């Protein structure tokens, strides 16, 4: 599948449902589809062809969502560049990814590197169509590397039934689109019929979260750092959410327990996974009313994914034994752009699935007796 | 040391039906669906073989 294919199902089912809320600008599903189609036509007319990489340098906004979908409709892959990156980093990402064009705004126009065609988004509809085996994006992740992710992997993530996002949900969007969390913030609600609520400029703090919840936001992801801070300082600020999500850096069980005792009814979801396997490969969900206990698991593989904990001989270890964690099944990136050797040493053959690959996380983990995973630190 | 990082190890290059390449420690049984196409050889030698011969990441299918 592709995220555009899943999105088209929602546009057909409820074209006049709200898709994107940006301050006072509101886009319905049909309006978003039509705007992206027009921008796709512009991209095709400027010479974008299937498989091209198009850099994006924009502030979060409805125009950002339109732009990403338009690049996809043109058959191309987006290269997300955060407007706050230094110019040498931006130049590297554009050149290493092979992007010859960059979509920007009046405000960001000055950040387009020399020799790169600037497409100012504020300036006929035609679409080539996204395909599952084509690249969807290149996300950079201490030398920067480009992770090349196909449409099929993005759709496996965004359309996963475990997200449990419904048409009435409103998801707060504030993560950098350069980052993986953006996939949940933007594509999960849109393939589910819900809406994306673009956060006001600046970092989301406890007060802004409370205001977003009062305005109708039902789900929000916070980085581990921001979640720990709010959990310890103002855990009642999560009240009214259907679900809060967090992951990345370490989240201590104590932080989750603080939220549960302040907010008995909020679902708390811990996410784990690298950019190489599309946002998250395992997760742990704390249901309303349940208490976390002394350790926060990284949890169980998402539906459609698999995890293995192997020893130095590549044999599966028994529960309670720490070994090397490998991630497989759905959601793997194609590899590292322009770096086949590096790809071949980290996306390796999977002994448990014929012809398949598994991603070597470089993390250590152990299983519990009933099949959850506990983090046991990075191997280095 | 993780066996895929052992610079003193002996290694193979494997390919699957999609043309994707994998390094592989020569001591380990080759998984179903993968064929050895190079080695046993040094880790660096195997990386060179992959860089030369795996031109396009996309699965051949």
């Amino acid at each position: 599948s592709t995220v555009p294919e899943l999105l088209a199902r929602q546009v057909t089912r409820a074209p006049d449902a709200v898709a994107v809320v940006d301050r006072d600008r509101v886009l319905t599903y049909r309006e978003l589809d039509e705007l992206a189609g027009r921008l796709s036509g512009r991209l095709i007319g400027r010479g974008v062809r299937r498989g091209d990489r198009v850099a994006v340098l924009l502030d979060r906004s409805a125009d950002l969502v339109v732009t990403l979908l338009a690049i996809w409709k043109a058959g191309a892959a987006y290269v997300p560049v955060d407007a706050g990156y230094p110019a040498p980093r931006v130049a590297f990402m554009v050149a290493d990814s092979g992007a010859s064009r960059m979509v920007c705004s009046a405000a960001t126009r000055d950040g387009v590197p020399e020799g790169i065609e600037a497409i100012v988004v504020t300036d006929e509809a035609s679409a080539a169509g996204a395909r599952p085996g084509d690249l969807a994006y290149v996300m950079y992740t201490g030398i920067p590397k480009g992770v090349a992710v196909p449409h099929r992997s993005v759709a496996e993530l965004a359309g996963n039934p475990g997200w449990a996002v419904e048409p009435g949900d409103a998801v707060l969007m504030h993560a950098p689109y350069a980052f993986d969390a953006s996939l949940f913030e933007i594509w999960v609600p849109l393939v589910s019929g819900g809406r994306v609520v673009i956060a006001e400029p600046g970092p989301v703090d406890a007060r802004r979260l409370r205001e977003a919840i009062s305005s109708g936001v039902t789900r929000a992801h916070l980085t581990a750092g921001s979640f720990r801070a709010v959990a310890e300082e103002s855990p009642e600020s999560f009240a009214g959410l259907r679900e809060v999500l967090t992951g990345g850096d370490v989240v201590p069980a104590h932080a989750v327990a603080r939220v549960r005792s302040a907010c008995p009814r909020v679902r708390i979801r811990h996410l784990y996974g690298p950019t190489e396997t599309t946002l998250c490969a395992t997760w742990h969900l704390l249901e309303p009313g349940d208490e976390i206990g002394p350790v926060l698991p990284i949890g169980r593989p998402l539906p459609g994914r698999r995890a293995q904990v192997l020893d130095a001989s590549l044999r599966a270890v028994a529960p309670g034994v720490i070994g090397d964690l490998y991630l497989s099944g759905a959601g793997l990136a194609d590899g590292y752009l322009r770096r086949a050797g590096l790809t071949a040493e980290r996306f390796v053959a999977d002994p448990s699935a014929p012809g398949a690959r598994m991603y070597r996380t470089g993390d250590l983990a152990q299983w519990t007796a009933d099949g959850a995973l506990l983090f046991a630190g990075r191997a280095d | 040391t993780n066996p895929f990082d052992n610079e003193d190890g002996s290694f193979l290059v494997l390919v699957n039906g999609e043309g994707q390449h994998s390094l592989w420690p020569a001591f380990a049984e080759v998984p179903d669906g993968w064929t050895g196409v190079h080695g046993p050889a040094s880790r660096q030698d195997c990386l060179g073989y992959v860089e030369q011969n795996w031109t396009d990441l996309r699965p051949k299918s």
